[PDB]
C-alpha cells in the first residue's frame, strides 16, 4: 500500500 | 551501453546519492566528539523493549524514505515496471541504511550515531537482540576500514539496490541490464581512482541478506509478545516492508 503512493507522488 | 555512457552514469549516480544521503558527512564527522553519558546511555537501558524497538522502527523507516527517494532518482529506476520496483525495494531498503550507516559509525570507539550523538551497542540492550546488533556493527567496522568514499557509498548502493537476483522480479532481463550498467559504472570509477584493490575486500553476500534476515526474525519474536505496539504504533512503511 505505502510504497505505491510513494512511488507514484509528484 | 557505451563507455561514454557509463562514465556519465557515474557521475549521475553520485548526484543522486549526494541529493538524499540524509545526514551531511561533515555534520556526521564534526559530532563525532558528541557521546552519549554514561548516566543516558543508562537512560536508554532503562527504557522497556517496546519503547526501544518502536524508536528504532520509526528511525529506520525515516530513513528508508530517503533510500526511496534516492531509487526514484536513480538512472534507470522509474524505467522498471511497478512490481518490480516494489520487488527492489522490499528487499534492499534495510540493505542500503545498512551500508550507509558506515557514515554514520566512528570506528574509533565503535559508536553509531543515534538521536543526536554517538553511542555504542550497549545503548540498545532494551531490544532483546544483542546478536544482531553485535553484527550490524561488526559488518559496519569491516565497511569502516576500507574508507568508503562518498562516490564509492553511492555506487556501493545503487548495486545493493538494483539486484536481478531478487526473487519476484517480472522483468528479470531489464534489471539485469540496468545491474550490469551500474556494476561497469561502479568497477569504471574504482579504476579511475586506483581502488580496485577493494572489490576484494568487499563484504560477501548474502552477509546483508543474513542481517536483513535477522532483522525480520527479531521482529517476528518481538511481535509474538508485543502484537498491539505493532499494529497501533509502528510506522505503516515499516510494516510493509517487514511484517
Ligand atoms: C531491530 C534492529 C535492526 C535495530 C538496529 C538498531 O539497534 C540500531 C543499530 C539502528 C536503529 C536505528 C538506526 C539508524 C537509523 C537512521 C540512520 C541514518 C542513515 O543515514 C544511516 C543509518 C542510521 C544512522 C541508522 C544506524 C543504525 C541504527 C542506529
Amino acid at each position: 500500500k505505502i510504497l505505491h503512493r510513494l512511488l507514484q507522488d509528484s | 551501453a557505451s563507455l561514454t555512457e557509463i562514465e556519465h552514469l557515474v557521475q549521475s549516480v553520485c548526484k543522486s546519492y549526494r541529493e538524499t544521503c540524509q545526514l551531511r558527512l561533515e555534520d556526521l564527522l564534526r559530532q563525532r566528539s558528541n557521546i552519549f553519558s554514561r548516566e543516558e546511555v543508562t537512560g536508554y537501558q532503562r527504557k522497556s523493549m517496546w519503547e526501544m524497538w518502536e524508536r528504532c522502527a520509526h528511525h529506520l523507516t525515516e530513513a528508508i524514505q530517503y533510500v526511496v527517494e534516492f531509487a526514484k532518482r536513480l538512472s534507470g529506476f522509474m524505467e522498471l515496471c511497478q512490481n518490480d520496483q516494489i520487488v527492489l525495494l522490499k528487499a534492499g531498503a534495510m540493505e542500503v541504511v545498512l551500508v550507509r550507516m558506515c557514515r554514520a559509525y566512528n570506528a574509533d570507539n565503535r559508536t553509531v550515531f543515534f538521536e543526536g550523538k554517538y553511542g555504542g551497542m550497549e545503548l540498545f540492550r532494551a531490544l532483546g537482540c544483542s546478536e544482531l546488533i553485535s553484527s550490524i556493527f561488526d559488518f559496519s567496522h569491516s565497511l569502516s576500514a576500507l574508507h568508503f568514499s562518498e562516490d564509492e557509498i553511492a555506487l556501493y548502493t545503487a548495486l545493493v539496490l538494483i539486484n536481478a537476483h531478487r526473487p519476484g522480479l517480472q522483468e528479470k532481463r531489464k534489471v539485469e541490464q540496468l545491474q550490469y550498467n551500474l556494476e561497469l559504472a561502479f568497477h569504471h570509477h574504482l579504476c579511475k581512482t586506483h581502488r580496485q584493490s577493494i572489490l576484494a575486500k568487499l563484504p560477501p553476500k548474502g552477509k546483508l541478506r543474513s542481517l536483513c534476515s535477522q532483522h525480520v526474525e527479531r521482529l517476528q519474536i518481538f511481535q509474538h509478545l508485543h502484537p498491539i505496539v505493532v499494529q497501533a504504533a509502528f510506522p505503516p512503511l515499516y510494516k510493509e516492508l517487514f511484517s
